[PDB]
């Protein structure tokens, strides 16, 4: 996250073992995706007071994982 | 640019069955339709977004819900500037 | 797959050049600058306040993800 | 005109990284100055204007709006002047760096428009402004999409240029 | 708290008084000013942070906001009688 994040204020983090850049990588995509999601019933959460709905990003991702499996049995 | 209309329709048709893998994807490509038809000033290119942005809407329902508001402000907006 | 062995972070050192108060004479920075350090502005509650409080937060800090160490602190 | 803001370029270069006192002494003034100017005044205000974003480097941020305004407003055809708000371009970002993405959406199109028409002998307007894409950097990832097909037809239409289409592969290249 | 006084060089409202923060065009006057010929000055809004004085009283440094855009400075004194000012 300190990579991706000091990317785009021209700064690159540096590891005594060289990480290849992670910075281009999907799942933060679905990380970004989730945050909005998570944190759009904040306003409803703090004024009205509603019960926090739990994040569908597991149940998505498990999804994806059995979708997988479905047809993954080759050694791809 | 028809090629990319037919594959975003096909994408937006898999948001259902591979949510995990399409719905982030989709998401980052409505950031860029969006910001491409409110800055870029060119009469093609903001047709080709509005078309873009017609088609994640009809494949693409579940994905588009949570940000209505953001997508009709931004189409609100555009319908206000001084092509058909 | 199997472990060839597990290390522990026995102890932990932070050491904090603050300089709390004090621009450092190589980057004149600007007027609004940046004055948020470990959630913490210095210049709110006095130098050494601020360094002692600063120090105390950031072990806390990394106290959240490895509570069981020997923290010890050097400011300045 | 030409001597009191050489004189001003030259105050703040001997001066370095302390001019940045004298900010909202001068900004102001400028900025009105460049908007009320007339004729070949201009071009060489633009240019002086960068040298002071050069010296003055990331506190340059306050007036960054209105300067960007400024560009906007009197951005024409002319060659001299694309090729000195282009020069103005890269000053721009290599003082601002992370920053310089809030304010580009405001001059893309511009670019685009640059892009789309331009029949300056050579392209050489086209290839400044490769080379300030170049510079831009790691603001352009929330625009490369925008930014990158006027690239692309670039070097894919034979009837550019030979040195325009291989400063877009290096463009291209670069940003890679 | 001995230790503590001298680190207490400014007041932020957000901590002392929130409700001072809330204040937001109150039609109340800003105090000494009101004249029966002169247009009421009201208070715009108050701002956020005052600076403490060192002094051995520690008398703060109120600043208002008048309707008419101009700043109006005072000096809030404790455990200290103005009255006999006031007469004088």
């Amino acid at each position: 996250l300190a990579e991706r994040i000091m990317r785009s204020y021209n700064c690159t983090p540096v590891s005594s073992p060289r990480l290849p850049p992670t910075y281009m990588h999907a799942m933060w995509q679905a990380w970004d995706l989730a945050v909005d999601i998570c944190l759009s019933q904040l306003p409803t959460i703090i004024e009205e007071g509603t019960a926090f709905r739990h994040s569908p990003f597991f149940a998505e991702q498990l999804t994806a994982f059995q979708v997988w499996l479905t047809m993954g049995v080759e050694n791809r | 640019f028809e090629i990319r209309e037919l594959a975003i329709c096909t994408v937006g048709r898999l948001s259902s069955m591979n949510p995990a893998f399409v719905m982030p994807f989709l998401r980052k490509m409505l950031i860029q339709i969006l910001t491409e038809l409110e800055h870029s000033g060119i009469g093609r290119i903001k047709e080709q977004s509005a078309r873009m942005l017609g088609h994640l809407v009809s494949n693409a329902p579940r994905l588009i819900r949570p940000y209505m508001e953001p997508i009709l402000k931004a189409l609100i907006l555009k319908l206000k500037d001084p092509n058909p | 797959w199997r472990m060839k062995d597990r290390m522990k972070t026995v102890s932990v050192a932070l050491v904090l050049c603050l300089n709390v108060g004090v621009d450092p004479p190589d980057v004149v920075k600007t007027t609004p600058c940046a004055r948020l350090e470990c959630w913490i502005d210095p210049l709110s509650m006095g130098p050494q306040k601020a360094l002692e409080t600063i120090g105390a937060n950031l072990q806390k800090q990394y106290e959240n993800w490895q509570p069981r160490a020997r923290y010890k602190q050097s400011l300045d | 005109h030409t001597m009191v803001v050489q004189a001003i370029t030259f105050i703040f270069k001997s001066l370095g990284l302390k001019c940045v006192q004298f900010l909202p002494q001068v900004m102001p003034t400028f900025l009105n100055v460049i908007r009320v100017c007339d004729g070949a005044i201009r071009e060489f205000l633009f240019q002086q204007l960068g040298m002071l974003v050069s010296f003055v480097k990331s506190h340059i941020r306050p007036y960054m709006d209105e300067i960007v305004t400024l560009m906007r407003e009197f951005w024409v055809m002319n060659t001299s002047i694309q090729s000195t708000i282009i020069l103005l371009i890269e000053q721009i970002v290599v003082a601002l760096g992370g920053e310089f993405k809030l304010y580009l959406p405001q001059l893309i199109p511009h670019m685009l428009r640059v892009f789309m028409h331009d029949n300056s002998p050579g392209r050489i307007v086209s290839i400044k402004l490769l080379a300030a894409i170049q510079l831009f950097g790691a603001n352009l990832d929330d625009y490369l999409h925008l930014l990158l097909p006027p690239i692309v037809k670039l070097f894919d239409a034979p009837e550019a240029p030979l040195p325009s289409r291989k400063a877009a592969l290096e463009t291209v290249d670069r940003l890679t | 708290i001995s230790k503590q006084l001298p680190q207490l060089t400014s007041l932020e409202l957000q901590y002392v008084s929130p409700k001072l923060l809330m204040c937001r065009d109150l039609e109340l006057a800003v105090p000494g000013t009101y004249d029966p010929n002169q247009p009421i000055i009201r208070i715009q809004s108050i701002a956020p942070s005052l600076q403490v004085i060192t002094s051995k009283q520690r008398p703060r440094k109120l600043t208002l906001m008048g309707s008419n855009g101009h700043e109006f400075v005072f000096l809030l004194k404790g455990h200290e009688d103005l009255r006999q000012d006031e007469r004088v």
